[PDB]
RNA sequence: UUGGCACCUCGAUGUCGGCUCAUCGCAUCCUGGGGCUGUAGUCGGUCCCAAGGGUUGGGCUGUUCGCCCAUUAAAGCGGUACGCGAGCUGGGUUCAGAACGUCGUGAGACAGUUCGGUCCCUAUCCGUCGUGGGCGUAGGAAAUUUGAGAGGAGCUGUCCUUAGUACGAGAGGACCGGGAUGGACAUACCUCUGGUGUACCAGUUGUCGUGCCAACGGCAUAGCUGGGUAGCUAUGUGUGGACGGGAUAAGUGCUGAAAGCAUCUAAGCAUGAAGCCCCCCUCAAGAUGAGAUUUCCCAACUUCGGUUAUAAGAUCCCUCAAAGAUGAUGAGGUUAAUAGGUUCGAGGUGGAAGCAUGGUGACAUGUGGAGCUGACGAAUACUAAUCGAUCGAAGACUUAAU
């Protein structure tokens, strides 16, 4: 579950160390968002240098919510916080140096070159 | 085709092909019969009447219904059968089979048919607006005193009525609903039992109407 | 019959290979993950959490800490994709649900043997 | 708040025709004593 | 369970401090809700007393209130000894019962139905 | 809309916005179907048909409004006392305080600002949301139903194939079809995830008490704290919208005169939409037109006036919950498993007391997955569902076939 004004941290090298979101794009009405799901965002605290700063609008991947998601065996897994990665507007990321463990739930969202800069996948 | 009869034993879980959990209603299939026939010829409409769960026989100082009377007597009499708990008419089946007396078991089904399953709800009681239906409340704070209430129940003087439909509180109520394409996952034949894929409405040991599906 | 239909339609379906632990042990779980590729088989060790209510819904729940961010993970006991549990390290705690370690991280998230 | 109109003697009986009270249990004591209320056990003037 | 119009306090000490006073006297009348369910409690509190041993004798007295019988010869037994000792050997044999409940008439302040719980 | 008029109300028609709940128009915002295009395609433009459904969340402003950030298939316009305060707030404003600007000699004033400033009502009737009783339905009952009718539903994105095909110089890029999935919504349910769980389990502080130790008990929000069954529950699980038929709108036609031709119309004949009627889901014979099927019951006294009793059937009463404000509904009432108790479980808590051992101790370990356990499961008549009492039909005429 995330909502509009939800801080989390971003999982990479883009220049953000914090984000919070503005809508939950998708469809009219949205009101959350789990592993897989875009969202559109400005960040908060930004790294000095990088590439996005202060007071920019980013469009951004969840990974890894606290609340996290159920698959089709009866299995489930959970985060111990809300993480999330600065993407390029072709399912694509800005970074090069993803942290922190990804769900496997966004191998099927076509986010495959997030899946290969990161930790291990569970 | 394919109407039968059972009760809600409660709610389990089955692993599938490569292993996916998937939410099971055990239902108790149990012991139903054709007990009439009826007729275009008769009546207007062709449909059997399968009754469910038998009870004990005609008592004279008989108090309770799980004794049977006298018109149930002679009503499964008709038919070579015991006396009926619950009795439900079913007119999707083909009235050219089904010969009355017929026990109709647990093998009309095989794991992957869709079904409807007709049964009444829990039953809340008296509850209102926000409760029965999903209406927004109102602030609990900054001076508020409409928190569960329903709100408006009108326009002032054009339509100096309230206008019926208007969802004020009362019953929620046990009152009948199908939950439509279903599908049977496992049937238990020594055991009797069909285990349906999801929720059924009603209570553990109510009754459920599983036949086939319409669409 | 009421009684035994929960279990006398579910039984089939139960598990006997897996071995006995309770919370506060050390699991090594192998799951095993099917793309459409191959049947490959990963691990996750981790600490027993919880484990709650019984019937073919025993679940239990394991807690690992991967690249600094702790992780949570919930398997029903007799789901068919674990081909595996080994204990590897049991543990002394005094509660049945240890909760209290999602707030512990570091030396402070320490369970004893036996 | 305020009734608008007075009710009449009319409207009035006719509300409370269900403003009754029902007759109780009247069992007899087949021991000794006098009626006893059904399923009650006596106290006084009888022996239930 | 019923709630018998109180605090979980208030219930509570009402429903030992009504139990207590059942192995006292072991016939009293209360109102039928009051006796439904101090029906469970004391029957619940001779199947301790079937026991005997140590560890049910600290059981008993988690719920019995601290009162002193004045028995015959000028004897005093607690409701504690008063339990294990003497309601104990009655219903060695019976497995369950211990209690029955006779309606009677309506109160006159109220129309609470009264009721005599006994001991059986 | 701003007004005009002064007709209703000054022995009161009481408040701008917002909130809650809506409802209705269509001059249509999205989705449906068409015409024309200065329509290649992709996009559009414009006009026509259409109300079925849908029509976001923030920032600033008391604001209506407006601007703006995000989205969205779209963020329609209006009416309902500028809908709705005996449904809610009271920020806006006509109250008393005070201050500035301005005006006035002044007391004061502005319709200029600024800070502060009490929101009454136990619902009689109608109307609505539930729920009983009475009587009727030409014998009385029990059970299953017909559906005259009424209500609910009705939204839509994205992706993949067709196909980089048609089109196009290129750039770009289709219809039609097929498939996958969503969003929003509506439902049912607690298996999972969770929430709660005040008669469950454990830890622990203070103080008082059970003579003391040890064990407990009271109070301290349930003293706090860690969990947690049943049940209720969503944010958790399931489904749903669909198709498909008829009749049509705008439109498109075929044949075809009147009017030798032509002509979609006049006679005919087609085709054509999220619309209309079904289809789907509920509710429904108080449907006074009171329907239908199956089974059960069958009286005499007797100006048959009525009474006496009763049938089938119920009910009182009593044990209850899958039901419930009440009552109704359902499970039972001894030939009984209805509830409690007892016994055995399930789940929960996490290792009882006592004892032993070790430690100077605080404490550890063993005895021992131990004790304990409210609603859950099974068994068991131990306790209580006693004896009883009340109600309940006798089948009207008329005519027609038989
Ligand atoms: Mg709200
Ligand atoms: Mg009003
Ligand atoms: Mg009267
Ligand atoms: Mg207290
Ligand atoms: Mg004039
Ligand atoms: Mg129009
Ligand atoms: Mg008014
Ligand atoms: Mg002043
Ligand atoms: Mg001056
Ligand atoms: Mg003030
Ligand atoms: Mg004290």
């Amino acid at each position: 579950m995330i909502q509009q004004e939800t801080r989390l941290k971003v999982a990479d090298n883009s220049g953000a160390r914090e984000v919070l979101t503005i809508k939950v794009l998708g469809g009219s009405g949205r009101k959350t968002a789990n592993i897989g799901d875009v969202i559109v965002c400005t960040v908060k605290n930004a790294t000095p240098g990088g590439v996005v700063k202060k007071g920019d609008v980013v469009k951004a991947v969840i990974v890894r919510t606290k609340s996290g998601v159920r698959r089709n065996d009866g299995s489930y897994i959970k985060f111990d916080e809300n993480a999330c990665v600065i993407i390029r507007d072709d399912k694509g990321p800005r970074g090069t140096r993803i942290f922190g463990p990804v769900a496997r739930e966004l191998r099927e969202g076509n986010f495959m070159k997030i899946v290969s800069l990161a930790p291990e996948v569970l | 085709t394919k109407g039968i009869l059972g009760r809600k034993i409660g709610m389990t879980q089955v692993f599938g092909e490569n292993g996916e959990l998937i939410p099971v209603t055990v239902v108790e299939a149990k012991e139903n019969v054709v007990l009439q026939k009826k007729t275009v010829e008769v009546d207007g409409y062709n449909a059997i009447q399968v009754g469910f769960e038998d009870k004990k026989a005609y008592k004279k100082d008989a108090k309770s219904n799980k004794y049977a009377n006298k018109p149930a007597e002679g009503h499964a009499k008709k038919a070579d059968a015991a006396p009926k708990r619950f009795i439900r008419e079913f007119r999707n089946v083909d009235v050219d089979a089904y010969e009355v007396g017929q026990e109709v078991s647990v093998d009309t089904f095989v794991a992957g048919d869709v079904i409807d399953v007709t049964g009444v709800s829990k039953g809340k009681g008296f509850q209102g607006a926000i409760k029965r239906h999903g209406q927004s409340r109102g602030p609990m704070s900054h001076g508020s005193h409409f928190h569960r209430a329903p709100g408006s129940v009108g326009m002032a003087s054009d339509a100096s009525r309230v206008f019926k439909g208007q969802k004020m509180p009362g019953r929620m109520g046990g009152n009948t609903v199908t939950v439509q394409n279903l599908e049977v996952v496992q049937v238990d034949t020594e055991n009797k039992v069909i285990l349906v894929k999801g929720n059924v409405p009603g209570p553990k040991k109510g009754l459920v109407e599983i036949r086939t599906s319409i669409k | 019959t009421n009684h035994k239909l929960i279990e006398a339609v579910t039984k089939s379906q139960l598990r006997t290979d897996l071995p006995s632990f309770r919370p506060g042990d050390t699991l090594r779980v192998h799951v095993r993950i099917i793309e459409g590729t191959r049947e490959r088989i990963q691990v996750f060790e981790g600490v027993v959490i919880k484990r709650r209510g019984g019937g073919v819904s025993e679940t239990f729940t394991v807690r690992k800490i991967s690249s600094g961010v702790g992780v949570e993970r919930t398997f029903p006991l007799h789901t068919p994709k674990i081909e595996k549990i080994e204990v590897k390290r049991r543990g002394k705690v005094r509660r049945a649900k240890l909760y209290y370690l999602r707030s512990l991280r570091g030396k402070a998230a320490r369970i004893q043997e036996i | 708040a305020v009734p608008k109109r007075r009710t009449s003697k009319t409207r009035k009986n006719k509300r409370r025709t269900h403003f009754k009270i029902s007759v109780p249990g009247m069992t007899e004591c087949p021991n000794c004593g006098e009626y006893k209320l059904s399923h009650r056990v006596c106290k006084n003037c009888g022996s239930y | 369970y019923r709630k018998l119009g109180r605090t979980s306090d208030q219930r509570k000490a009402m429903l030992r401090d009504l139990a207590t006073s059942l192995i006292i006297s072991e016939r009293i009348e209360t109102t039928e809700a009051r006796a439904k369910e101090v029906r469970s409690v004391v029957e619940k509190l001779i199947t301790l007393g079937k026991k005997g041993d140590l560890a049910s004798r600290r059981n008993a007295a988690k719920t019995l209130r601290n009162v002193e019988i004045l028995n015959e010869d000028e004897t005093t037994q607690t409701a504690l000894q008063k339990l294990f000792g003497e309601i104990a050997e009655r219903y060695t044999e019976r497995q369950g019962g211990y209690t029955r409940i006779l309606k009677q008439g309506p109160r006159r302040g109220d129309g609470a139905e009264s009721v005599i719980i006994e001991l059986v």
